[PDB]
């Protein structure tokens, strides 16, 4: 039994339908997330380019999901927005019910469970998205999670998804000290990212970023989706014209 | 004739068969019992290790204070079963006070795996599972295996997943049907060596979880599991 | 032939039908729009079946809200009905909850939410139309948006869709700067639209409107301070051809 | 060409043609609009000597003023009649006044209509003749599988329709003022016999009904008994 | 084949649908008066066993709106009904009688919906609605099976479309207005029959045709007799 | 278009069931002519099977048979080509519907087709009957088996006649049947009265 | 693109239904030329069937026939290649839609195609008519059956004419019909007026 | 991967629509060269049809024709092989999608393919034109029909030229059309701009 | 099982993309060797087309060409058989899944396969180049056309070289492209990283 339908099972226990989608990912912009013992980093390279496209009073790669949680997309634009929406809702029901912030582990799980849902019933196709989840909860502190359309999630030290994430992947395996303070990461981010590009060079416009950090002076957690400026600048700091 | 909800000439439902082919694709689990314990062993697909040790998952799962289970096959699936089981575990206790019988539990689980093989427009769980525990106010160790089709079965010791066939053989000529492994200590000793076939060195790929009566339970630590690899390689060299 | 026809993943990852929908798009009529610092402009050709049809009874640039209008290229019918529901959702799911009308961004997304439904579901073929929605709202200022049958959407500065896009998108690309006032745009639009024609170029044969400024006249009432007027302005057959002078 | 909903490269629904094809294949039915009221007749085919005569009626009344008959697939016919029966009786309860034949047809046409729209359903396999009276006279129509029907001066379907057709043709001209209520029957009696000459080796039983304010008294009655006999004999003489 | 996109996005069932509208074999034409409107359609009665009363491709939808359809009688009677009731439901739900141009919208709307959701096969008929509403006067809008309507200053549906058409077009480049200059309907009627006869290389008796007139809120079908008298009228004056 | 139909018309107008009815009827009784061409070759194999040796010189009665047979193949083939002509002229406008009638036409053509092919693997055997004997009658200077091979080349060719004849009868009869059944479909392949829907 | 269309244009512009109408019309009456090439070969088999033996030397009336026949095959083939040319020039852009019209074109090409093949298994039989006789007229030194084989090689080749002619008429007529019906689809295979949906 | 693309690059870079445009254009007017190779062989069959008998010795004007024809087949085949080259270089990565463009390529290749085959059943007939005559001019010692067979082997081969030429024109023209329509699909078979979904 | 894998291992280990890259690269520039083998045979047809008659004795420059060509076929065929070897060694376990990669392998093999076949209908023409001339140079005792047939058998064989060369270039180039695109699929036909589901 070959290709078609998700409800089909190949003679060897394979769900092709899935395996295609689970691979469809290799078409989206390279997104990366990294962990540090003081903050989490989400880096991403934009796609769909031309010269007549804004991106400032919008985004489409880095979405803030909770005041304490964030995600990096890499799949079908149409899909993502749907999950992103119900992911936000549910997170709020947790708040409205327990009057407390929803734990990252939990949130990731529920989502992976919907993606999995569409993986087993006739009349619907699986979501073709991949997410890098980054957030904090006082239960297990900082956390970097990931999930594919197969509905599996994973704890990572620092990961990438999308394009060339095999190449990009290995670059990471080299430089990474577990404690590695944030700036070294933000820096590392670009280093890893530049190296894996079809553009003549890395231009701010075609790029997305954000970070998470918390402390004693904040007493709580603060996250920042970086605006057009800050980027055009830190880029120079890492020595880029 | 493969897209099952129909019969082969010889009366087969090939889909349901193929699904089992995935449980083999997956990781590996093995359970053993004594006259006081029931140990559950599993391996660890330590493959792309650049991920936090801490919070990332581990095969054995508690379903109620006195019962746990393990699997092999699709993780993606497995999770959903565990959840639905855990739920029924309470729905019972609520509407009946008395906490669940391990036999009952399995039957419920198997009923679900069974539900996903009837209506057209749904596909079977690519998961086979081992469920162990001790009944309420009871000291008789219980071991059951459930698989994709919907069949449940009680075993003295069984294994599933890739290379189960092997270790199974091993077990077959080790586990004494007449008398089960007495002490807990050695009941473990057993299971551990039975996994050493597929492991390929390192207690870094071996998970042990132990269950006693009166809702006691307890997973194992790495060194603990190591002090066994040790005290076994020793007697292997002594043969 | 392939694993195309049906709503399911092709071996790589390409979703079937969807692309053939984006075909009825490319084949369809030529249309454009330009966001321009103090106004925004959207236009499309009005290629008449025959001169016996008084084409004067069929809008292509249509009013979504007194601050938002949109346009298309592709399957005529899809656009007609898509619009009406689109208007309602802008009410039921916004105005009746908040008292006012919705910002561009959201109404678009809301339309996209509908564009979505038609996909994730067997038994329903998506829409054969891409929409160019242009608008404004007190907090985000002027906006430009494209919406494909695939649900997805993007924020533009200006662009075109349809037969003459490869070309137009290049002409527009050359003629754009960030300080252009509306009349600059308006002018510029025509000159792009110029090439993209095969038929005529007079008034009644060009559909164009724009989002500009408050029309205190158009209301019908007077006495309320904050309620001042729609920005959406469908230029009529007259106002046009006159602007044909400065080329 | 194999599904019911679909269209052919140049707009054609084949399943409906075959529907028609089966309608022809069955027995032959007719009907005639006369002075005031109508007259129907069908062809019951005695396949053996073990059939009780005067028994299996193929003609059915609706309300208490509408004659009705058909041919093709017998159960399909019966089915269709039921719907017509509800519609009628519902209307009646609603407007009080017995249902206008003109509209009735549509109610049915509309129902036969549907079964040409979806693929999950099977086209109606029968052509149906019927009529009745009211205030503004008697009427008579004939519904096909396509759902298209009309008003005729007399109708015919099933096996030999032409026989009765050219037969109906004549009557028109010699009696361009509507044939006598009475003569209508006996004439119908003949028109059948003539058209039966295909199942000639196999004997048969003729069934007749009619409507008329003068004869039936607004109602639909089964032509059985004495008038029934002579009407046969009448046919039996011209049968040479 | 089936109702979902071709490789060049043109799902033919909708296309095929069209030939069948045409296939019936009748010619329908329509033109505006000044305080009335008119449509011409042929009335070919083959079977000498039927009854011309029961024949027609034009029906009285509303007190003022009429409809003609070049298309297969079963499918038409359907469209006829729904539309006939949409207006019925409208006047009730809104306080004022529904105009031409609008009915044609929910109508096209309806045929679009079907088409996209797949809840049935499209009807193979083109509906040509006529009337005169006190907002836009002499109104004429047409709709096809591919769910779509628009406006005509005067139109035609049939096996021979463009012929009937071109004539009117030429008669229009000269009369230069976008309608028919004239006060009486009888007179307009005369005019169309005229422009059709000329257009077919054919002549019609008093039963071979079918025509309707939309007035100042009182739409009526032209019957057998009155119909002939217009042929009387337009015989010498030619 | 006026002139165009006239041709397609005057063509179908000069051939018809009227014409074909005579081939079926003509090739009905004419089988006697074959049931004869049979018995002749038979009586003849006995004289060859037993008319011991000789000194050669072309047998007159044998050519009398091949001439009579090659004679028949000729008639038949022309007669078939006539039926074939009547059909090819009725092949409707090519399209993807009503192809039920069209199909019949094709199937029948393939069988007729076969008939013609059968009359051509032996409808030349006279110019071939005496084609192996000039090679056989030569080598006039003697294998005592070569003398016997001449006895055979005479009887062998008489067998081929009897046999071709036997099969042939069958083929013809088959064709008769085949036509008689379908035919109306062959001339009227599309009906088109189905406009009872519009 | 400017220059590109011009070629496809000036090419279709020098051949059309206008041209093909004349082949159908030309090969309409021209069948007489074949209904003739028939009767000629017939009258001739009787003289060969009965014009007892001889001493050889190339028959003038026979070559008069093969020359007249091979002459006709030539005409027809050129005339067909012209119709074929008119169509191949109208084969639209290859794709998987509107292939209804395209299909017709192909079907017709396959039938025309056949016609051309038919004119080539015998449109050479003159250089072959006298090709077996140089082998037959030699061996001038005598089988009394070899003398008769010469009587046959004359009559056999006269039969092939009559027969090829018979079939040929049919093929032609078939083609006439086939064209006359479809044709409009052959030149206008796609319409494309269906933009009443956009 | 750096070096790998360079090759695929510099190869497609030395052949293109630019190149092919000249074959279509080149083989556009060049048909005159064939419309000529025609009329030549025609004028020639009349002299052979009527230039009564002889005593042999290789005709100079005839080889003038075969040399001119065999000459043309050569050109064309090289010219086709060039168009063929341009496409084979554009066959995309093999897979089961976007095969709409790829399909076109194949279809066109099959037609070109045909053209080349046509130029090879006769693109050798010179070394064959004089290949049957050494056998024919020998047997110099006399069938009075053998003398006439030499008259024919000259005219027969002149007919084959005229005919091959007639068909050929057609094939070429077909190909011109076929290219001019598709082409863009031939060089750009996959687009891939469909990433407007991700 | 320990030993079994070792074999499959050490075999794939002695051939690879590393090897094949050199054939594509080797047979990249080496086309010059063909673009040459071309121009040589051309300059040579002119001397044969015009170097009027003779008295025979084996042409030295001609064998210089066939030796050079037959020489090339040899190289290529060995070089292809090497690429073939590299793939057949990578055909995975036969089953009904992941056959996307396997498919590629097969398609490419069929094209390579073709190349080898092409080099064998002419890769022997030397032992055949002088194979028709011993028959041609004999009959040394005179058709004045036989003399001319020797002029042709020389030029004809010089044309076959030029032509085989022309096509060949194409085939090679095609193959270059085809490999360069797929290749990675050719060595890695199954992936198997999809265990992200278990
Ligand atoms: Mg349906």
């Amino acid at each position: 039994r070959y290709d078609s339908r998700t409800t089909i099972f190949s003679p060897e226990g394979r769900l092709y339908q899935v395996e295609y989608a689970l691979e469809s990912i290799s078409h989206a912009g390279t997104a990366i997330g990294i962990m540090a013992s003081d903050g989490i980093v989400l880096a991403a390279e934009r796609k769909v380019t031309s010269t007549l496209l804004e991106q400032d009073t919008s985004t489409e790669k880095l979405y803030k999901l909770n005041d304490k949680i964030a995600v990096a997309v890499a799949g079908l634009t149409a899909d993502a927005e749907i999950l992103i929406n119900t992911a936000r809702i549910h997170a709020q029901n947790y708040l409205k019910t327990y009057n407390e912030d929803i734990p990252v582990e939990i949130l990731v799980r529920r989502l992976s469970d919907i993606k999995q849902g569409y993986t087993q019933h006739g009349g619907l196709r699986p979501f073709g998205v991949s997410f890098i989840y980054a957030g904090y909860d006082d239960r297990y502190g900082y956390q970097l999670y990931t999930s594919n359309p197969s509905g599996n999630y994973t704890g990572w030290k620092a990961i990438s998804v999308g394009a060339n994430t095999s190449a990009a992947q290995t670059l990471l395996q080299m430089d990474y000290k577990d404690d590695m303070k944030v700036d070294d990461a933000i820096e590392l981010a670009l280093k890893t990212l530049s190296k894996t590009t079809d553009s003549s060079a890395l231009t701010y416009d075609r790029l997305e970023f954000a970070t998470i950090r918390k402390g004693a002076n904040d007493g709580e957690v603060y996250q920042k989706i970086f605006k057009p400026q800050e980027i055009k600048d830190i880029l120079v700091k890492t020595g880029i014209t | 004739d493969r897209a099952l909800s129909i019969f082969s000439p010889d009366g087969h439902i090939f889909q349901v068969e193929y699904a089992l082919e995935a449980v083999k694709r997956g990781t590996c689990a093995v359970g053993v019992k004594g006259k006081n314990c029931v140990v559950l062993g599993c391996e660890r697909r330590s493959t792309l290790k650049l991920q936090d040790t801490r919070i990332t998952p581990s095969k054995v799962s508690k379903i109620d204070s006195h019962v746990v289970l393990s699997f092999s096959g699709l993780n993606a699936d497995s999770r959903i079963l565990i959840e639905k089981a855990r739920v029924e575990a309470q729905s019972h206790r609520l509407t009946l006070e008395d906490p669940v019988t391990v036999e009952y539990l399995t039957r419920y689980v198997a009923g679900v795996q069974q539900r996903y093989t009837q209506s057209g427009g749904v596909r079977p769980f690519g998961v086979s599972t081992l469920i162990a525990g001790f009944d309420p106010r009871d000291d008789e160790p219980k071991l059951y295996q459930t698989e994709p089709s919907g069949i449940y079965s009680s075993w003295s010791a069984q294994t599933i997943g890739r290379n189960s066939k092997t270790v199974r053989e091993f077990l077959e000529k080790n586990y004494d049907r007449k008398e089960p492994p007495a002490t807990v200590e050695e009941c473990v000793k057993l299971t551990v060596r039975s996994l050493l076939e597929v492991v390929q060195t390192g207690a870094k790929n071996i998970e042990i979880t132990v269950v006693k009566p009166d809702s006691d339970i307890v997973a194992l630590s790495s060194e603990e599991i190591n002090q066994y690899v040790t005290q076994i390689e020793q007697e292997k060299q002594e043969q | 032939r392939y694993s195309f026809s049906l709503t399911t993943f092709s071996p790589s990852g390409k979703l079937g039908q969807i692309d053939y929908a984006l075909t009825a798009v490319k084949q369809g009529v030529t249309s454009l729009g330009i966001k321009a610092t103090n106004g925004v402009v959207i236009a499309t050709e009005k290629k008449s079946s025959s001169p016996l049809a008084m084409s004067e009874t069929l809008s292509k640039v249509s009013l979504l809200t007194p601050d938002i209008g949109a346009v298309y290229s592709g399957m005529g019918p899809d656009y007609r009905v898509l619009v009406d529901k689109s208007r309602k959702v802008a009410h039921t799911s916004y105005k009746r909850i908040y008292g006012e009308y919705p910002p561009t961004k959201l109404l678009v997304s809301e339309v996209a939410k509908i564009m979505q439904e038609a996909t994730q579901s067997g038994g329903v073929r998506p829409f054969g139309v891409s929409l160019l929605i242009a608008g404004h709202d007190e907090f985000n200022g002027f906006s430009l948006y494209q919406v494909d049958p695939s649900g997805s959407y993007f924020p533009w500065k200006a662009t075109a869709i349809g037969k003459g896009s490869v070309a137009a998108k290049t002409f527009l690309e050359k003629r754009w700067n960030d300080e252009l006032e509306l009349e600059d745009a308006i002018h510029i639009a025509l000159l792009t639209l110029k090439e993209s024609v095969e038929g005529e170029f007079n008034g009644d044969t060009i559909e164009l409107a724009i989002i500009g400024d408050e029309n205190p006249d158009l209301l019908g009432y007077t006495g309320i301070p904050t309620d001042k007027g729609p920005r959406f302005r469908k230029l009529t057959s007259q106002e046009i051809n006159d602007r044909l002078e400065a080329l | 060409d194999l599904s019911n909903s679909v269209f052919s490269p140049d707009g054609r629904n084949f399943q409906v043609e075959y529907a028609v094809k089966a309608v022809e294949n069955g027995t032959t039915s007719i009907g005639i609009k006369c002075n005031d009221g109508v007259v129907f007749a069908v062809e019951k085919l005695i396949t053996s000597k073990l059939l009780v005569p005067q028994k299996n009626v193929k003609i059915q009344v609706v309300d208490r003023h509408i004659g009705c008959v058909y041919s093709g697939l017998i159960p399909d016919g019966r089915h269709l009649v039921n719907r017509g029966r509800e519609e009628a009786a519902s209307f009646k309860k609603l407007y009080k006044t017995p249902i206008p034949i003109p509209a009735f047809a549509d109610r049915l046409g509309q129902y036969v209509q549907a079964h040409t729209l979806y693929n999950s359903v099977r086209p109606f396999g029968v052509s149906t003749i019927f009529g009745g009276v009211d205030k503004n006279g008697a009427h008579l129509y004939m519904l096909e599988p396509s759902g298209s029907y009309w008003g005729y001066k007399g109708a015919a379907t099933g096996k030999g329709r032409q026989s009765a057709k050219a037969e109906l043709e004549k009557l028109v001209d010699h009696h361009p003022e509507g044939l006598s209520a009475r003569e209508a029957v006996k004439q119908a009696a003949k028109i059948i016999y003539l058209a039966h000459e295909d199942n000639k080796e196999k004997d048969f039983e003729l069934e007749i009904s009619w409507c008329s304010l003068s004869e039936t008294n607004g109602l639909h009655k089964f032509v059985k008994g004495d008038l029934l006999q002579e009407a046969i004999d009448f046919a039996q003489k011209e049968i040479n | 084949h089936i109702t979902i996109f071709s490789p060049e996005g043109r799902l033919y069932q909708v296309e095929y649908a069209f030939k069948a509208t045409n296939q019936t074999n009748i010619n329908s034409l329509a033109v505006r008066g000044k305080d009335c409107t008119v449509v011409i359609s042929q009335k070919k009665v083959p079977d000498k066993l039927l009854d011309p009363t029961t024949v027609s491709y034009i029906f009285c939808i509303s007190r003022t709106i009429g409809m003609v359809v070049n298309g297969p009688i079963p499918d038409a009677r359907n469209a006829a009904l729904r539309a006939k009731a949409e207006a019925a439901e409208f006047r009730y739900k809104y306080g004022y009688d529904m105009p031409c141009d609008v009915l044609a919208k929910r109508m096209a709307n309806l045929s679009q919906i079907y088409t996209q959701r797949a809840y049935m096969r499209p009807l193979g008929v083109i509906l040509t609605f006529v009337s005169v509403d006190e907002e836009l006067g002499p109104s004429i809008y047409k709709t096809d099976p591919a769910g779509y309507y628009v406006g005509y200053k005067a139109t035609a549906t049939g096996p021979k479309q463009q012929e009937i058409t071109t004539n009117l077009e030429n008669h229009f480049k000269k009369s230069k207005i976008d309608h028919i200059n004239e006060e009486s309907w009888e007179k307009v009627v005369e005019f169309a029959i005229t422009h059709m006869i000329d257009a077919l290389g054919t002549e019609f008796s008093k039963n071979d045709l079918e025509v309707g007139v939309a007035t100042k809120d009182k739409f009526f079908t032209l019957s057998a007799e009155n119909i002939e008298e217009r042929l009387v009228a337009i015989a010498e004056q030619d | 278009a006026a002139l165009i139909q006239n041709l397609r018309d005057s063509y179908t107008e000069t051939s018809s069931f009227a014409v074909i009815e005579e081939w079926a009827a003509g090739t009905l009784q004419e089988i006697e002519g074959i049931a004869k061409a049979a018995a002749e070759a038979h009586g003849v194999i006995r004289n060859s099977t037993y008319g011991r040796a000789q000194a050669e010189k072309s047998p007159e009665q044998l050519l009398g048979v091949l001439q009579r047979y090659q004679d028949l193949c000729h008639n038949v083939y022309c007669q078939a080509e006539t039926i074939r002509t009547v059909i090819a002229i009725r092949i409707p406008e090519h399209k993807e519907e009503d192809n039920l009638g069209v199909a019949v036409q094709h199937a029948v053509l393939k069988i007729i087709d076969e008939l013609e092919i059968k009359t051509l693997g032996s409808g030349e055997k006279s110019g071939s009957g005496g084609a192996p004997t000039p090679i056989g009658m030569y080598a006039l200077r003697e294998s005592p088996s070569l003398l016997l091979e001449l006895r055979q080349i005479d009887a062998d060719f008489m067998l081929k006649v009897e046999l071709a004849t036997t099969h042939l009868s069958t083929m013809v009869r088959a064709v008769i049947n085949a036509y008689l059944l379908n035919w109306k479909k062959l001339i009227q392949p599309r009906t088109g009265t189905d406009h009872m829907v519009s």
